[PDB]
């Protein structure tokens, strides 16, 4: 926390240690998980170099968790919300673990809930539009079985269907059954479809997100 | 001679400290050089305009094309960044912005980039039009791809993509970003202008891939490449795209020209609930104070399918629909005063004209609003042109202020075949064709020959003949 970037000469050593003596299920996990954190805000931009090392265990936490109400899983879902634009060429083997945690019917509740937002918060710095078939059906499947989770799956669909131009136009009939079943009203989701189906401009629909994300920082 | 004379002009490049002048004074060194890169880029990039120049500079031997490239692949970031702008220029490609993401400078080189050409006093929509819509030719030899295709043929050959390979690696991040968007430019224009055999083993890119998958190298050049592999594909997918109408104009006529095409040849209801929610939530009816209303739910609940004033006689829809009609009339002076490159200006002009379409979707109960509005229009348009004698000159507030869009109002309430009906009801044409006639104000014709609808057959075509018959010669011309 002291040395931002001046910890990458002996940044590889450390992760050799993580990998050591993080055992799966013991209290070490809560410490090693805000040692990532903390390393993360550290490096910032850097952290893809020493990521992949720790891919491993992360995979190994997600499916063999028998903690409590499953609270080690929800540090490690916080802690990857820090991770921001680094998981760009290791999004495809660490979004399937988030996308086959919310749609578990067997799984608790906030652990479910927090996967839905991780997801929904990780596309304001990410393009999630080549996984868009792999989190449109999950999403419809968690809305007709789980009549709790529907506020925070629509706002995850609402946060995807924004970066999706008219590449959704083809599953809004889709999803119109499953909305219209159990009268699930959305007042942004309701906006983006209504700007989806009848034009609003040429040149905001079928727009890169990252494009957007940087004319907007600005 | 041979391999001395010619080569020369590329000396300040491959010599690394070039001395020119065997005198020069010592206080102006770093000037100097920056004078004799710009003479040998003026130079290099003109050898290659001739024949006799590219026959000669890419001859089979140790010409100077190779020598060109070779000093490009070694870590030198003052010649490095000099040789791209040659490269750049060479292939009469445009130069990104400098900086150090490569999500900025993608944004600089987008064929769809406003320019200055495009205002109003200058090239309102004709000089736009050229720029994003394509030329009507598709089999014309354009002697400018064979020219290019044979420089893109001789550059490949001598090794550019390999040496462009390695400039995006081994270097700093300033010149990497201007390397891979130059390499994204070439890939592009390989499969545009290349015969297939000299294009079809090019974007395997082995020297890249080999590199983004070898996972004994040091992880650093492991991952740039493999960020390179995805801005490459960002920057593909950014050129099929295409180039996308910046103005509002050129938006409508091109979307009324797809939908004529569409509808030549061949949702949900929201009945009472849904509809009062989405109204009350917009807080238009809450209070009346502009600027805080929530835009995007009045956009939606104009755009919704059956919603059209005409089956849902419902109070809290006419109040709605007053308040937004005394907003938009420009003789309330809330609309029409707001100044251009407002934070919201596009998008106020769009629910404007979707406003004024809503009410022209209901044709026997939205007749009191329209023609109110309209006829307000028209009450602002014949005293701004000087058909009074109050001021007759208010050009310093149609340039400036959002109140030169009300013909975007009258071109979306002239597409319609029950729009021209109420069109002429008021004196609308009757208007235009007054307009035509003076010579102060250039910039309402072309206002109006830019906005009205000539599809079919009636008043709007004798306006367009008039202006381009009689008028003034900028006009005409412009017409
Ligand atoms: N900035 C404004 N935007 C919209 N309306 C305004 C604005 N400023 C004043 N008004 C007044 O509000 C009127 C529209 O309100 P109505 O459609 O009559 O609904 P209303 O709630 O009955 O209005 P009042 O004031 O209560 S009678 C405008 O025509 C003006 O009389």
């Amino acid at each position: 926390s002291f040395v931002k970037s001046h910890i990458r000469p002996y940044m590889d050593e450390i992760v050799t240690l993580m990998r050591e003596f993080w055992v799966m299920n013991t209290s070490i996990q809560s410490t090693i998980i805000l040692l990532i954190e903390q390393i993360v805000v550290a490096l910032g931009g850097e952290f893809k170099l020493y990521l992949p090392q720790l891919i491993p265990h992360m995979l190994r936490v997600f499916m063999h968790d028998n903690s409590p109400g499953r609270i080690v899983s929800i540090k490690l879902l916080a802690a990857i919300q820090l991770f921001g634009a680094n998981l760009d060429d290791y999004l495809h083997l660490l979004l399937p673990p988030i996308v086959k945690l919310f749609d578990a019917p067997e799984a608790p509740l906030p652990s479910r809930k927090a996967a839905l937002e991780t997801v929904d918060r990780l596309t304001e710095s990410l393009d999630f539009t080549d996984y868009a078939s792999r989190i449109i059906h999950p999403i419809v499947r968690t809305l007709d079985q789980s009549p709790e989770l529907r506020s925070t799956a629509m706002d995850t669909l609402s946060s995807l269907v924004f970066q999706l131009g008219k590449k959704y136009q083809i599953f809004i009939p889709m999803v119109n059954k499953v909305l219209v079943r159990h009268r699930i009203n959305h007042q942004r989701y309701d906006v983006l479809i209504c700007r989806i189906v009848k034009g609003y401009t040429l040149a905001d629909e079928e727009e890169d997100p990252l494009i957007y994300q940087h004319r907007m920082l600005r | 001679r041979a391999d001395v004379e010619l080569e020369r002009i590329l000396a300040p490049y491959t010599d690394f400290h070039y001395r020119h002048s065997p005198d020069t004074a010592e206080g102006q060194l770093k000037e100097d050089r920056e004078a004799r890169f710009l003479a040998s880029k003026m130079g290099i990039i003109a050898t290659f305009r001739s024949w006799a120049g590219i026959i000669n500079l890419c001859k089979p031997g140790n010409s100077g094309i190779q020598s060109l490239i070779g000093v490009l692949c070694i870590p030198n970031m003052e010649i490095r960044r000099g040789l791209l702008e040659v490269l750049y220029d060479i292939f009469r490609l445009p130069l990104p912005v400098v900086t150090e993401e490569f999500i900025e400078a993608l944004l600089s080189v987008d064929p769809g980039r406003f320019q200055d050409s495009w205002r109003l006093s200058d090239g309102f929509v004709a000089a736009e039009a050229k720029t994003i819509l394509p030329h009507r030719a598709r089999s014309r030899p354009d002697l400018m791809d064979n020219y290019l295709a044979l420089i893109l043929s001789a550059f490949i050959r001598n090794g550019l993509l390999e040496g462009l390979v390695e400039v995006i690696t081994n270097s700093d991040d300033h010149i990497s970003v201007r390397a891979t968007i130059l390499l994204g430019e070439l890939l592009h224009m390989a499969n545009t202008i290349l015969p297939h055999s000299h294009s079809h083993h090019l974007h395997c890119l082995p020297t890249l891939m080999n590199m983004a998958a070898s996972f004994d190298i040091p992880k650093e050049k492991r991952l740039r490449a493999s960020a390179a592999l995805n801005c490459l594909k960002r920057f593909h997918e950014m050129k099929k795209r295409g180039p996308k109408p910046y103005s509002l104009h050129l938006d409508h006529i091109i979307q009324k020209a797809i939908a004529t095409h569409q509808k030549r040849d061949q949702i949900l209801k929201d009945t009472e609930e849904a509809l009062l929610i989405n109204l009350r939530d917009s807080q238009v009816l809450q209070h009346k104070e502009n600027l805080e209303w929530n835009w995007n739910l009045i956009g939606t609940i104009l755009k919704w399918p059956n919603v059209n004033l005409r089956n849902y006689k419902d109070e809290q829809l006419h109040r709605f629909v007053r308040r937004l009609l005394y907003f938009y009339k420009p003789s309330s002076k809330l609309y029409a005063n707001l100044d251009l490159d407002f934070a919201k200006a596009k998008q106020l002009t769009v629910v404007g004209c979707q406003f004024t379409e809503f009410l022209l979707e209901s044709e026997e109960d939205g007749q009191g609003y329209l023609e109110d509005l309209v006829k307000d229009i028209v009450q602002w348009l014949n005293a701004s042109s000087g058909m009074k004698p109050e001021r007759s000159l208010q050009n310093n507030g149609l340039l400036t202020t959002l109140s030169q869009h009300y013909f975007l109002f009258i071109g979306t309430l002239s597409c319609h075949p029950h729009g021209v009906k109420m069109l002429e009801k008021c004196s609308v044409f009757q208007c235009l064709l007054n307009l035509c006639s003076l010579k102060n104000q250039d910039h309402l014709l072309k206002l109006t020959v830019s906005s009205l609808d000539y599809s079919r057959d009636g008043l709007a075509r004798v306006i367009l003949s008039k202006i381009l018959t009689a008028a003034t010669d900028a006009c005409r011309l412009y017409a």
